[PDB]
């Protein structure tokens, strides 16, 4: 048991498509191998544990995992991404078998699923609220995976990341971005201009 | 069948010792403390296989550990520094049972360096464009919280009373205020959207919370600003025709 090795630490997949996370182990002994995941605001939970009793192993949440000794690997599947596994995902290692003595884990991989933008329209819209605070924000919202949002030029707008919302019941999902200054020769023309695509509402 | 580490976020100096709880009940017979650091994952740095004893883990260095009764299990900290800021972990397991590690909900420690600047979030709500109801008849809130340090926010969406998982998006990550400043204060944006209709009606309340986690009463300042504790700091919204 002493070690493990998890192969890529970062991993992006569209949704629907193949999961695989790597994980190799190096042993002295017979090894029990194990897979934690981590969703966002959580403690870690079992996906599946090997324990000798047979080789590929079934888990929660549609996972899946080979045990190869041949090649010292446990790599973990799920043929079909949901948006739900985005998560960081840890190999772990024991020498004895329900986990019982310590546990070794590896490095860990982060899993991000691409949403499947179906009809997109970007548009840039204007939100104003001056009763916490007079200021102004800029949403690019509505765009699709293909697009990134570059980070600003300039020091003092604030401009972050994008991000996925999803409405349960109208099947919708749209991708989200904000931008925002207290700059006075600021705009929703000026903010987001960094490879935004070329046909956006305004 | 539960562990618990008795803070869930912890401001602390450097220099100034610290205490980590760890206890469960459930008779166990080892736990662990392990830090999850980014790149790193997790890594234990002390276990413990029954009542008084203590061993090593792969990183024990400046840190020391206490298993005075069955139940407990304490990390310590002695001259806290800025790389002990990190996730920790407690973890619990039995020996004669096939049931595995119990792991705990994880405390989150920050180090700085030589002074508390520790400020809530203020936190600004923003109300949909016009053109998007028309456009897309969705109706996309904005929530800001900015101006806080450390990063201990928990960022919330309320409508009338009950919490919304639904159409919300928060930042995986903030970002700084001004990436000068070496302990620079930090900002996060999340979304709330819903229905053109939903959002035209004043019976629909919209409240954007945020739970800062800072000092604590036996902390020591006076200063001429609040003393920046545990609280919630709300923005809220209501409908319009």
């Amino acid at each position: 048991m002493q070690s493990v090795t998890q192969l890529g630490s970062h991993v992006s997949v569209s949704e629907g498509a193949l999961v695989l996370l790597r994980c190799n182990y190096s042993s002295s002994v017979p090894p029990y191998l194990f897979w934690y995941v981590q969703y966002p605001n959580q403690g870690l939970q079992l996906l599946l544990k090997y324990t000798s009793a047979a080789t590929l192993v079934k888990g929660i949440n549609g996972f899946e995992a080979e045990f190869k000794k041949s090649e010292t690997s446990f790599h973990l599947t799920k043929p079909s991404a949901h948006m739900s596994d985005a998560a960081e995902y840890f190999c772990a290692v024991s020498e004895s078998p329900f986990g019982n003595e310590k546990l070794t884990f590896g490095t860990g991989t982060r899993l991000t699923i691409i949403p499947n933008i179906q009809n997109p329209d970007p548009a840039v819209y204007q939100l104003r609220d001056s009763k916490s605070s007079d200021k102004s924000v800029c949403l690019f919202t509505d765009f699709d995976s293909q697009t990134n949002v570059s980070q600003s030029k300039d020091s003092d707008v604030y401009i972050t990341d994008k991000c996925v919302l999803d409405m349960r019941s109208m099947d919708f999902k749209s991708n989200s971005a904000v931008a925002w200054s207290n700059k006075s020769d600021f705009a929703c023309a000026n903010a987001f201009n960094n490879s935004i695509i070329p046909e956006d509402t305004f | 069948v539960k562990v618990t580490q008795s803070s869930r976020y912890l401001v602390k100096r450097t220099g100034e010792k610290v205490f980590l709880e760890c206890v469960q009940d459930m008779d166990h017979e080892n736990m662990f403390w392990y830090r999850q650091d980014p790149g790193l994952g997790l890594r234990l740095i002390y276990f413990s296989y029954d009542v008084k004893m203590k061993e090593k883990g792969d990183i024990p260095e400046g840190y020391s550990v206490s298993r005075e009764k069955k139940e407990r299990f304490s990390l310590i900290l002695e001259s806290a520094s800025t790389n002990q800021t990190s996730m920790y972990l407690c973890a619990s397991s039995s020996t004669g049972l096939p049931y595995g590690y119990t792991f705990g909900s994880g405390t989150r420690l920050t180090v700085v360096e030589d002074l508390n600047k520790v400020f809530p979030p203020e936190v600004a709500v923003f109300e949909p464009s016009e053109a998007e109801i028309s456009h897309t008849q969705k109706a996309t809130l904005v929530c800001l919280a900015t101006g806080f340090f450390p990063d201990h926010v928990e960022l919330s969406w309320w409508v009338n009373g009950k919490e919304v998982h639904s159409g919300v998006c928060t930042d995986p990550q903030p970002l700084k205020e001004q990436p000068a400043l070496n302990d620079s204060r930090y900002s996060l944006s999340s979304r709330l959207r819903v229905s053109a209709t939903f959002w035209q009606n004043p019976r629909n309340h919209f409240r954007c919370q945020v739970q800062f986690y800072g000092l604590s009463e036996n902390d020591e300042w006076t200063q001429d600003r609040a003393k920046p504790v545990t609280q919630i700091v709300s923005a809220e919204a209501w409908g319009r025709a």
